[PDB]
């Protein structure tokens, strides 16, 4: 959840 | 459009109507910025070839005891790799003391 | 990370030869090893001499990175979504500063 | 696009404002009523 | 930044000894990427002491 | 060599710094050098295409 | 600026009991001295309820001797980790034990 | 942006209670493997700045 | 503990690195000196 | 019509921000 949209943003 | 391109002047005989040039073919009012920019083959080409000549004068320059003549740069007046005119700017020596713009300017987004 | 990296093989079976820096994208290929069909719709041709025997060896094309393009999305919508109050004024000077990065910072490819 | 209807909303809001002080010293009812 | 470096890195893949030749077998590897590690992830201790050892 | 200009005509017609000057710029012309066997036939080359541009 | 007087010391210790002590711009508009900044850092300085302002032992010293070394740099990560949290106290403590080590 | 300042928050929780070191091992071999480096680089440290300096 | 398991390692490994580069620099200064005499004589 | 609709870059058939439609007869 967090992680990705970390990752991802 | 070539039929936006009408005046009209009423001086002495009469309202007279003229129109600008436009009969070869269409209008292109900005062919292209592109055309106007001497891209990098040809700017780095030519700019390759212009301190060799500031070299070749600046040699010249110190062997017939000459100064920096603005005359004889405004041939090479042009770009140059790096801007000329900041070679022979009001902060020359002021500025000159300073290294890594690049770095300092890329990270400003961050600042 | 290797979602993020990118590899390039050059043998006798890959001619051409991808590069990406910071800016945009380019492919090398030699003129005289089987050189690719080297389309070339805009006149951006580095004609990379040797040298040595300064000799035409290679042909690197340019293309617009996707990065770039997708920050020149960004900033046209957020130009037209900054609506509302603006002088018009403003946005053409706004749309002149957004234009100019599209320009001199690479040319060569926007073509 | 917004700043239209904002300027409209303004617009008609003046309006009514001079109209209710054209009426409201009207010749039908201030005048008239000063002539009585 | 974006001219001299494409540029001289062009010409370095094309100034090279014969880097374009793949008669004998030979093979070339371009490899770019981003560490993703240029930032928080640091060890500031092991800043401290390199900071030490060169200011 | 600076001759796409249409004031290459002026500089040819006025003297021969206009050439020695078109030669500066085109010092790293491969085409000078493979002309270099025959100095003989580059000079008449370029006298050739000095009346030609001035015809 | 930033002198810190007893009488500004007991406006601001009674304007933190009264106002409360996420609101710095409310304090600030009844001293006439310092901005809410300023005032802020002295209440989480030395107007503090908790600041431990006495009671240097040997257990603490030996605390902070067996991290400077780990840390030589951030004193600030230090503060609260040692206990006096006031992040001037332990520079003064790393200060004396220092100058009283050198002789 | 306050999504991200938790996240950050919690790294940093992450960094103190526990111990994501750096490899001292390898850490250590990276410190002298800089100090190789810089003694066959021979640059000198920074002589930290000084109020009587020209420039 | 890990942390200062860490720095005292580097701390051990300066001090041992110091005394490396000066012995290093003494052998260079050493060298220098051996052929310079040399040289000018 | 009184363009030469060749030099334009693509194609340009109306811009009106309306084009629902899709043809020329090129097949």
């Amino acid at each position: 959840e967090f992680h990705k949209k970390f990752m991802e943003k | 459009p070539q039929s936006d391109l009408r005046w009209s002047k009423q001086t002495d005989v009469g309202i007279t109507h003229f129109r600008s040039g436009m009969s070869h073919e269409e209008d292109q009012l900005i062919p292209n910025l592109y055309r106007y920019i001497q891209p990098w083959e040809s700017e780095f080409i030519d700019s390759q070839r212009v301190w060799a000549e500031y070299a070749l004068k600046r040699q010249e320059a110190i062997a017939q005891n000459r100064r920096l003549t603005l005359e004889d740069l405004e041939d090479s007046w042009d770009r140059g790799i790096p801007r000329i005119n900041t070679l022979f700017q009001k902060d020359r020596h002021t500025l000159a003391y300073d290294k890594g713009w690049r770095v300092r300017t890329d990270f400003k987004q961050y600042q | 990370q290797w979602e993020n990296s990118f590899v390039s093989v050059y043998s006798k079976d890959n001619p051409n030869l991808l590069f990406n820096m910071c800016g945009f994208e380019c492919r090398i290929l030699p003129k005289c090893r089987t050189s690719y069909e080297e389309f070339t719709h805009k006149d951006g041709v580095w004609n990379l001499q040797n040298e040595v025997t300064k000799e035409r060896t290679a042909q690197c094309f340019l293309r617009v990175d996707d990065e770039s393009m997708q920050r020149f999305h960004n900033r046209v919508r957020q130009i037209l979504m900054a609506s509302g109050s603006t002088t018009f004024t403003k946005i053409v000077n706004k749309w002149n500063t957004a234009l100019i990065g599209l320009m001199t910072y690479f040319r060569e490819a926007v073509v | 696009e917004a700043r239209k209807r904002e300027l409209k909303k303004n617009k008609k809001q003046r309006m009514m404002v001079r109209a209710a002080v054209l009426k409201m010293k009207d010749p039908k009812q201030i005048i008239r009523d000063m002539e009585k | 930044p974006p001219p001299l470096l494409v540029y001289k890195w062009c010409q370095g893949i094309n100034n090279l000894q014969d880097v374009w030749e793949t008669s004998e077998g030979e093979c070339n590897v371009m490899l770019e990427s981003r560490f993703e590690k240029m930032y928080e992830k640091i060890d500031l201790t092991l800043l401290n002491r390199l900071l030490r050892l060169i200011v | 060599t600076k001759f796409i200009t249409y004031r290459s005509k002026k500089l040819i017609q006025e003297s021969d710094q206009h050439l020695k000057d078109v030669e500066k710029i085109l010092q790293n012309d491969k085409r000078y050098l493979v002309l270099d066997c025959v100095p003989e036939e580059r000079r008449k080359l370029i006298v050739a295409y000095v009346d030609d541009l001035d015809r | 600026g930033g002198v810190w007087r007893n009488t500004e010391d007991e406006i601001l210790k009674a304007a933190v009991m009264k106002y409360g002590k996420n609101q710095w711009s409310r304090i600030a508009s009844l001293l006439h001295r310092k901005s809410a900044k300023q005032c802020k850092a002295r209440w989480y300085e030395w107007l503090d309820p908790s600041i431990k302002k006495t009671e240097w032992s040997r257990e603490e010293e030996e605390k902070l001797l067996h991290l400077a070394k780990l840390m030589p740099t951030q004193w600030r990560t230090i503060a609260p980790i040692i206990g006096r949290t006031a992040a001037q106290c332990l520079e003064h403590y790393e200060f004396l034990l220092d100058k009283a080590a050198q002789r | 942006t306050r999504l991200y300042l938790k996240a950050e928050q919690e790294r940093q929780h992450n960094y103190l209670k526990d111990g994501p070191y750096i490899t001292a091992e390898e850490a250590v071999a990276v410190y002298t493997t800089t100090v190789h480096w810089l003694e066959s680089r021979r640059f000198s440290p920074i002589p930290f700045p000084p109020l009587s300096y020209k420039h | 503990e890990n942390f200062a398991k860490l720095a005292e390692a580097l701390y051990i490994a300066d001090r041992k690195a110091r005394e490396a580069v000066e012995m290093r620099a003494q052998v260079e200064r050493k060298m220098a000196q051996k052929e310079k005499e040399k040289h000018e004589e | 019509d009184h363009f030469n609709k060749t030099i334009l870059p693509k194609v340009m058939q109306v811009k009106n921000f309306g084009r629902s439609g899709r043809t020329k007869y090129t097949h």
